[PDB]
DNA sequence: GACTATGCACG
DNA sequence: CGTGCAT
DNA sequence: AGTCATTCATG
DNA sequence: CATGAAT
């Protein structure tokens, strides 16, 4: 078991973290509520599940102990109601590669676990840049400072006031729009053809 | 071609070598400053790159990396474990390093590796420092012979006992518990005004440890036996509380737990207890410990005695352990067994060398430029006739040869005069000069005295050490029974 | 509490972040200094910190240390494996880092830890930051706002083509093989005097890739179809001997291998082919490679078709290989593909500014002082009223108004002449003086020359980066075949 | 784990047991291939006087090393039977080393007597000073006619094979019990259960000043 | 980035 | 068995 | 102080 | 199947 469990069992109430690193893993288990908080460090970049063959994809610790976490199979074979929590919120590092990292988890959970993502269930942390605001607006109102480089960086004792306290904090909380529309996003940025991917770069990339 | 050697003689040689070191060099504390030569410089180290309390994080690698490459050739992961510990407050009783970052917990769990985490000096940790700019302690030349370090910090507080150590050597091993920083410093205030002073009096200022961890302590004897050999068996016991719960079943809940003791284990190996039926009555273990708090909770069955779980909690668990003193320290050169007076007394004479070399520095400071105020005092009275002497001069050192045999000041006057920046011909107040020169008397007064009479240096002493107990005193954290 | 984004939306603004982040600022080398960001923060650190070819070697994790902590805001590992590549000279043409110890081998065995070895810049990777303090170059701010950094280095050479890139982001890869520095400066300064030219007349300069493990390169117009368009597939083959072993068997020997290639894989394939018998005649495949030589025997047995042999390894193992070309690089923000042409063109460029940026940087500062000068001859000749009218102002920033209000002196002379010290007055010589003003005159016309004349500059850039090629050229490894 | 020589002969090959995988690596490129095997050592080596023969036979570094000796262990060892002429011990010239060095000729006087009764068992002698001085003494000689040695993981390939590895190059300490009685008194003072021997030949022998 | 084993003294 | 500087 | 796996592009 | 900065 890689996981940290919630104490009691509430698929009503309970939170499942994924978090980029073992590193900031501890940070969140230590700052957790760990009444209906539970947490999954996530070890490395996540496999890309559109690229790589379903074989691989389910013989990957990653993945396979998110699809036994979580307890509703995957695929087609995929119960949202045997679920394990009513939130599954992905805390990653407020950098590039956290953002790589989001990028490739939400992909797994459109491609194989589609409801999960239709319910509203999934979520996005967001922790804070500075030292608190979110926004280049914000710190200006507070000037009237520390530059946040990842959460390892970061104390259990602030993550916790900052970006885990459901009274506190902030979840961008991910709905899957249009279908179609968000099929082709997915499927552009994630999928096998690097040429559709280039261009896409190339067309909606401000390099300047 | 080769060179043969016996067996017994290889081996006696070699292990000479590695015990020696691993002696006075790794396992064991020097006993005035209380610190492992790599802790020390960890400190000094990052005392010398000016990363301390009053300014800005500094990414833990960089301490790390100039830590390994200017004092301490051995391993990265040594030297940021040390680093490490010095910063958990469940370990350290006044840590000595403040840490942004997963630096571990009670429950034992790893702390983020040296690329997540950023440091700096503790605010008291700058008191160990204190002085070592002047010439107040013994340097010797680093692996690389590239740079001088501290053989030993000024120590400013009694940190041998107040942080504790341990400890493990060849043929030697230590272990010291941490102690309450104010009643280390009573203790040393009175052993300075009484130096004969014996243990139960001394015990009347230290009564015993106090463990960042809490708890009880019991066994009013072995403490003095500890105090008096170095050696002693002292027990230390959970404190706890039980509270009532609804459908009239009790629940036992413990608030603070033994030093050294991994909150983790303790909860299962309890919990095993219940598993295993050991003792009849446990409902369900908890850990409902949280960011601000530890908080264990043995909720027990409906007619369950509550004395008989809880004592059985006591005797086979790690809820209640025995602490050993075996207090071992470097005393010149070698380890020792010690006990209380021992080592108050021996930081009494560091602080002692201490605060005469930093008389000595001071002084010295003030006389050089004491002689130059006077030198200018006099200069400007003859201002302009020293101007023109300077430009009847050839060069620099005609200058000052011809300051010298006209009005007869000295070589280091002279130098200092014919090196003013043109614009002090300005600044030409021979009152403010005055007023720094009597400054400086006075001083030099206090300072000597300091030197020359050694009850004045030891109330300098009494009343810095009591400057360091108002300034950083806390409560007791641990209780004690007799 | 909780905002909605579309799953279209979020994949949007995320993958954009570390698309842009990958190609600009990771995994493809900038066009002009031919370095990843982590290559030029490990120069550029190593540089800051003295660190460089004529002093003594540092700990590599001291270095590395102050990389993360001061510009590089990640792992250890990808810095130490990075300054480790940059050492090893069998994947760099011209090695930029020399380090001490275990820095692995062509047979792909770990490097040690940053624990063990120790670095510091080479000879040549101070040609890349050459003039860096000059302003030669644009600095931002580090990931800290804490200190500035180069956004690229001066390049004083052509390090894009000489020691490669590769090279895998986000819609895009680089691989751009390394070339001998001799001829890379042959065509940049042919270049220089015939910008328009084009590419059969560059390779008569620059005929091909030269790699540190040499062999040979068979593809003449591939090569020239890479140097026009970036893409290219050429061959490259070990250099092969065979030696009559006794007793009619034949002994084929490799002493050069494939660029990129792990030699130890490399000899079990071999021998896998023998062990398999895919082909019939492979005695024994024995690695023969000592400190100082490659050299691998691939031993027949009697009556062994030797060349069916060779050419079956040649096909079926990486005794031969191809290599591909995808020259891609960072020009102006933004990922190319370029052939030969834009790469030499915009190191042209970059040579360019950085000369005129120096020079007028140099010029600068030879004003500064010449203005300063003017004004010391000045003084001379007004001396004992410069000195009276000091003596009458009521402090420094009197004393300059004064000075310019009554004899016209700027700020920049008055801060001089006021700051100058006392035993200046001894001097009258303006003989001197005069000497430096003319020297300095001469030295602000060479530079304005150079600034202003599009020629001169060109001429200075060309007898710049001969005297590179007469210092660090060495002769071609790899062979070339049509 | 193991390296071995490219050829096999009892009465040439050379087993080196070297500190660590990284000096390992340094020994890897610098040997001469045809005849010296490299074994590298990870981490303090088992005391085999103060241990189980149990948790010793379950001790990775032990089980490879009776093993390419090729000869078993203890009093079923036939010295006949051995792979290599000549075992090597080379750690670095820091106190650990020399520590190290302590726990495996324990080893081979207990469990391996036979071979270093006949002499077969030797320790390489690296540089400590680099101008090459192995004595203070020496050191003071070449200033006539300086980086010191902090370990084996300072030293190039090509520096390593210079000055320890190559046999024309190179001194070595040759393991020879001269005396069975005082030898046994030694080891057994030094690596043994009992503690308060120990300390108490510390305070006689060890001169703190 | 976690995990894996040893030395050393001591109850 | 577990402690903490070491390999 | 090795070892394990993942992204990304390409032939 | 590597490659090399990233997790
Ligand atoms: C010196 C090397 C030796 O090998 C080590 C270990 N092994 C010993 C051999 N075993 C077969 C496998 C495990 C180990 F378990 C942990 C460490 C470790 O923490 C460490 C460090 O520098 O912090 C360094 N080393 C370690
Ligand atoms: C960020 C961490 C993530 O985990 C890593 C690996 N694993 C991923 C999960 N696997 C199930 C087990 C192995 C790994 F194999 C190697 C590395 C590695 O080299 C490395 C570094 O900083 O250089 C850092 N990391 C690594
Ligand atoms: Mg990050
Ligand atoms: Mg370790
Ligand atoms: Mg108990
Ligand atoms: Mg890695
Ligand atoms: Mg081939
Ligand atoms: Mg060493």
């Amino acid at each position: 078991g890689k996981l940290t469990p919630a104490q009691s069992k509430n698929p009503a109430k309970n939170e499942l973290y994924l978090v980029e690193g073992d590193s900031a893993g501890g940070s969140a288990k230590q700052g957790r509520d760990r009444k209906f908080q539970a947490i999954l460090p996530l070890r490395g970049k996540v496999i890309n599940t559109a690229k790589a063959k379903m074989a691989d994809i389910l013989k990957n610790e990653e993945i396979n102990t998110m699809i036994y976490t979580i307890g509703a199979g995957v695929g087609a074979d995929f119960s949202i109601e045997d679920a394990n929590y009513d939130k599954i919120i992905i805390m990653t590092d407020a950098d590039t590669d956290g953002a790589h990292i989001q990028t490739l988890l939400l992909t797994f959970f459109y491609r194989y676990m589609r409801p999960l993502v239709e319910a509203g269930h999934v979520y996005i942390a967001l922790p804070p840049l500075y030292k608190y605001a979110w926004t280049d607006g914000e710190l200006e109102e507070l000037r009237k400072l520390q530059r946040y480089k990842g959460l390892g960086e970061m104390n259990a004792d602030q993550l916790w006031e900052t970006t885990m306290n459901p009274e506190t904090r902030t979840l961008i909380r991910v709905t899957i729009e249009d279908l179609a529309r968000a099929e082709r996003r997915v499927n552009v940025l994630m999928g096998d053809k690097v040429e559709p991917r280039r261009k896409w770069i190339e067309d909606n990339v401000k390099f300047t | 071609n080769i060179q043969n050697m016996s067996l017994e003689d290889i081996m006696g040689e070699r292990f000479g070598r590695y015990s020696k070191y691993i002696i006075q060099d790794r396992a064991l504390p020097d006993i005035r400053d209380g610190l492992k030569p790599v802790q020390r410089r960890i400190l000094y180290s990052m005392n010398k790159d000016s990363n301390t309390f009053d300014k800005s994080y500094r990414k833990s690698a960089k301490s790390v990396g100039n830590i390994m490459g200017n004092f301490h050739p051995h391993g990265d992961s040594s030297i940021y474990d040390a680093m490490v510990r010095m910063s958990q407050n469940w370990k350290n009783r006044e840590i000595l390093v403040e840490m942004h970052g997963n630096n571990g917990s009670m429950d034992g769990d790893p702390p983020a590796a040296m690329r997540y985490t950023e440091a700096r000096l503790s605010e008291i940790a700058g008191y160990l420092l204190q002085d070592i700019e002047k010439k107040t302690v013994p340097f010797a030349w680093n692996f690389d012979d590239t740079e001088k370090e501290p053989t030993v910090l000024p120590a400013a507080f009694p940190n041998l006992l107040v942080n504790g150590s341990t400890g493990i050597s060849a043929g030697y091993a230590t272990d010291i518990p941490p102690h309450n920083l104010a009643e280390v410093i009573d203790a040393a205030v009175y052993m300075i005004d009484h130096p004969t002073a014996k243990i139960d009096k001394l015990m009347e200022f230290l009564p015993g440890p106090d463990f960042p961890t809490g708890a009880i302590i019991q066994g009013r004897d072995e403490i003095k036996k500890a105090y008096e050999t170095g050696k002693g068996r002292v027990v230390v016991r959970s404190k706890t509380e039980i509270e009532k719960l609804k459908g009239g079943k009790e629940q036992i809940v413990i608030t603070e737990i033994p030093y050294e003791i991994n909150k983790a284990n303790l909860v299962k190996k309890i919990d095993d207890v219940r598993v295993n039926n050991k003792v009849a009555g446990i409902a369900e273990v908890r850990d409902e410990s949280d960011r601000d708090g530890l908080r264990i909770a043995i909720e027990l069955k409906k007619d369950a005695n509550t004395e008989l779980v809880l004592n059985y909690l006591f005797k086979y668990t790690d809820l209640q352990i025995n602490y050993n003193f075996n207090m071992v320290a470097i005393d010149n050169f070698t380890p020792r067994q010690v006990g209380i007076v021992p080592i108050l007394s021996s930081y009494i004479a560091h602080r002692r060398e201490v605060i005469l070399a930093r008389s000595r520095f001071d002084k010295e400071k003030a006389e050089k430029r004491l002689h130059i105020v006077e030198g200018l005092i006099r200069v400007i009275s003859i201002l302009d006739e020293v101007i023109a002497l300077i430009r009847a001069s050839e060069n620099k050192a005609d200058a000052k040869e011809n300051l010298k045999v006209s009005y007869d000041f000295t070589e280091e006057q002279a130098e200092a005069i014919v090196t003013l920046q043109l614009y002090r011909l300005t600044n030409t107040d021979v009152v403010v000069l005055q007023e720094e020169e009597a400054e400086l008397r006075e001083k030099i007064a206090m300072l000597a005295a300091i030197i020359g009479d050694e009850r004045t240096m030891y109330n300098l002493m009494k009343k810095e050490l009591r400057e360091v107990k108002k300034k950083f005193a806390t409560p007791r954290l641990s209780s004690l029974e007799d």
